């Protein structure tokens, strides 16, 4: 199974270098392909950044001028992106991919890693429970939620009951204000299951190494 | 470098219908080996792009035979046969004939389904947030179709616009609906100056707004 996976910092300061790693599994980066970096900007435009092939031969998008280097470490089955002198325009989701001569990638794109370029400080979220005001039409369904307020940078991950509750969940895109993001997540469950059985949202913010659980208790 | 253009889809497609999506290159993508170097990708909501077609008409392994590519050296068509809810997302073309392997800006497929009214819920600030001096009131407007919707906040019966932030999901890959969250944020002191908090959703499914409120 050929898989690729990106890793690296989710936040970089302007003027410094962005570095990302692509770890290739199920395939040798010595098999003959264009090991490629692509990025997708906010608003979703895609840009080809460059490739490495045959361990040492690269080509880059001229848009990146002299700021990009792609290298590899055959011993670790990894290739690397270095983008120097970054600015806020380099904020994007970064993907690695394996292209062949004919443009076939197979299913071999990474899941993508967000990198934000900003001078703003890493900040963990406050997580607040959203419990219904009073009571309403039971023997049907109830909607609960959590408000994830004041974090930086993106992303957070939200689960309910440690991922056991996956149906009936809506996690909304974050909104940015004053260098902080806020998002909310709703979950809808049968009214026979809450408050009888507990409902907890789990909120991870990898950039700050924080994970919070918030049990939703009746008001 | 090569300019790639895609047409927008002006109308949503009902499950079971077929739809063509088109892209255009300023330069021919036909190469000297007789192959035309054009790829199609689908990016489903929240996912990485997935290759559907390469070399203009060759299906990637594992891809449904409902996806087929055709065209000339400069005009290309992806045909999606018997569209399913799970096909929703953005379809991109990419030229692969010369660097910098440019992508088109995408074509969003929307699925047409039966109108559905939003399920509206409102939530007061938590005790925890109030202790820190803040007060956010949250309203969810869930699982509606079509996507066009208006949310209005009222405090003690007066329309309130300042301090409101909204967010919308992409179309759901399973039920083809949309959802939206609206959050009104005030200081604790401002929150405690009023009693009634209301969020009103206006959607084509009704003449009258769906109104949800609480009293502090």
């Amino acid at each position: 199974e050929v898989k690729l996976s990106e890793s690296g910092p989710g936040l970089v300061k302007p003027s410094q270098s962005l570095s990302l790693t692509c770890t290739v599994t199920g395939y040798s980066i010595t098999t003959n392909y264009a090991w490629t970096w692509i990025r997708q900007f906010p608003g979703n435009k895609l840009e080809w950044m460059g490739y490495i092939r045959s361990s040492v031969i690269t080509r880059y998008n001229p848009s990146l001028k002299s700021r990009i280097s792609i290298t590899q470490d055959t011993s670790k089955n990894q290739f690397f992106l270095q983008l120097n002198s970054v600015t806020t325009e380099d904020t994007a989701t970064y993907y690695c991919a394996r292209y062949d001569y004919y443009g076939n990638t197979g299913d071999y794109w990474g899941q993508g890693t967000s990198v934000t370029v900003s001078s703003a400080k890493t900040t963990p979220p406050s997580v607040y429970p959203l419990a219904p005001g009073t009571a309403a039409l039971k023997s049907s369904m109830v909607t609960l939620g959590c408000l994830v307020k004041g974090y930086f940078p993106e992303p957070v991950t939200v689960t309910w009951n440690s991922g056991s509750l996956s149906s009936g969940v809506h996690t909304f895109p974050a909104v940015l204000q004053s260098d902080l993001y806020t998002l909310t997540s709703s979950v809808t469950v049968p009214s026979s299951t809450w408050p009888s059985q507990t409902v907890t949202c789990n909120v991870a913010h990898p950039a700050s190494s924080t994970k919070v659980d918030k049990k939703i208790v009746p008001r | 470098d090569i300019v790639i253009t895609q047409d927008e889809l002006s109308n949503p497609v009902t499950s079971g219908e077929s739809v063509s999506i088109s892209c255009r290159s300023s330069r021919s993508l036909l190469y000297k080996d007789g192959r035309t170097y054009l790829n199609w990708f689908l990016q489903r909501p929240g996912q990485s792009p997935q290759l559907l077609i390469y070399l203009m008409s060759t299906r990637a392994s594992g891809v449904s035979d409902r996806f087929s590519g055709s065209g000339s050296g400069t005009d290309f068509t992806l045909e999606i046969s018997r569209v399913k809810a799970e096909d929703v997302g953005v379809y991109y073309c990419q030229q692969f004939v010369e660097y910098p392997f440019t992508f088109g800006s995408g074509t969003k497929l929307e699925i047409k389904r039966a109108d559905a009214a939003p399920t509206v819920s409102i939530f007061p600030p938590s005790s925890e947030q109030l202790t820190s001096g803040g007060a956010s009131v949250v309203c969810f407007l869930n699982n509606f179709y079509p996507k066009d919707i208006n949310v209005k906040w009222k405090i003690d019966g007066s329309e309130r616009q300042n301090g409101v932030l909204n967010s919308w999901t992409d179309q759901d890959s399973k039920d083809s609906t949309y959802s939206m969250s609206s959050t009104l944020t005030l200081t604790k002191d401002e929150y405690e100056r009023h009693n009634s908090y209301t969020c009103e959703a206006t959607h084509k499914t009704s003449t009258s707004p769906i109104v949800k409120s609480f009293n502090r």
